[PDB]
């Protein structure tokens, strides 16, 4: 445990209650992809199925089981409570492009040959391309609320100070995964023009597009 | 193959 990875994981729990509290307080879900929380909620089912095989930390135990409960609330949130809300016309990514090669990328390149360890490449795969299904729907309406770009900064943080974890990691511990770091190279990639709007515009009181 | 992180 290092303080890259402890800010990553900080600013990857703030994401998630940015969100959440957004929609519960407006009652509204206007401007989110469905699709996103949908590919989300199954990184992390598929990630933390090792809670019923290995215990690292009450602090690991504890932010999985929150991860979990607020993905599966956000997901309740857009799909039944605030439906009404819910743009489908504008949250058009076909998924299945990402959740079928995903899948069999998993099976081929991973750590080893079981059902646990596939099903966690598979969520270390998926992760690196959950946000496109949000990404995509901003492009097509336009712009994007100053909330949503917030929500958007701390997620894509996250990973990039997990690149900074494995690198202290490789370092320190003589640790490495490259599985990990590759998908964490290409999740992070995918926010570069945000990042770039974020800068330049959001954070000078301009509005997103 | 212990998995450490979230
Ligand atoms: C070890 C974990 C690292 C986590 C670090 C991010 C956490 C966000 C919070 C505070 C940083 C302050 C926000 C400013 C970030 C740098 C801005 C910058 O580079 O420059 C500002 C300006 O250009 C100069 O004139
Ligand atoms: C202010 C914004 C911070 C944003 C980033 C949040 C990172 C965690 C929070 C604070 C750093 C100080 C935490 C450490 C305080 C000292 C605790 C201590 O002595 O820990 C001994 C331990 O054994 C050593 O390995
Ligand atoms: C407990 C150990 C440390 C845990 C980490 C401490 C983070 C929370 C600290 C301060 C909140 C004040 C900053 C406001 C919240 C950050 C997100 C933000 O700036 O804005 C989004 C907000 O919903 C409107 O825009
Ligand atoms: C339109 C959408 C097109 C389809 C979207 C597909 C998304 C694939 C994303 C990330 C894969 C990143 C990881 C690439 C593999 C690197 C892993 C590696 O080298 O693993 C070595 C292992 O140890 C040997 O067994
Ligand atoms: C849709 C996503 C688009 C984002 C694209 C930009 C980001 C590319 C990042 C890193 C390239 C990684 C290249 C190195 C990967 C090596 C994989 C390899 O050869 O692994 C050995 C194999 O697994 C033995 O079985």
């Amino acid at each position: 445990m290092n303080i890259f990875r402890l800010t990553g994981d900080l600013s990857h729990l703030a994401a998630i209650i940015i969100l959440l509290l957004k929609i519960w307080k407006s009652r509204s879900c206007a401007g989110i992809s469905g699709k996103s929380q949908l590919l989300f909620a199954l990184v992390f089912t598929t990630r933390y199925l090792d809670l019923f095989t290995s215990f690292i930390s009450l602090y690991n135990t504890s932010m999985k089981l929150i991860y979990i409960a607020c993905s599966y609330a956000t997901v309740y949130l857009i799909y039944m409570k605030f439906k009404a809300t819910y743009d489908g016309n504008h949250d058009t990514f076909r998924v299945e492009f990402l959740i079928v090669p995903v899948g069999g990328l998993s099976f081929l390149v991973n750590h080893d040959f079981s059902p646990l360890e596939i099903l966690w490449t598979f969520s270390i795969y998926l992760e690196s391309v959950a946000i496109l299904p949000q990404l995509f729907m901003i492009s097509k309406t336009g712009e994007a609320e100053t909330i949503t770009t917030h929500y958007l900064f701390f997620l894509g943080l996250y990973r990039a100070l997990y690149l900074v974890n494995w690198i202290w990691r490789y370092y320190f511990e003589g640790f490495f995964d490259l599985i990990a770091v590759v998908a964490g190279v290409v999740q992070t990639v995918l926010y570069c023009d945000f990042f770039y709007l974020y800068v330049t515009k959001v954070l000078k009181g301009k509005k997103l597009s | 193959a212990e998995h450490d992180e979230l």
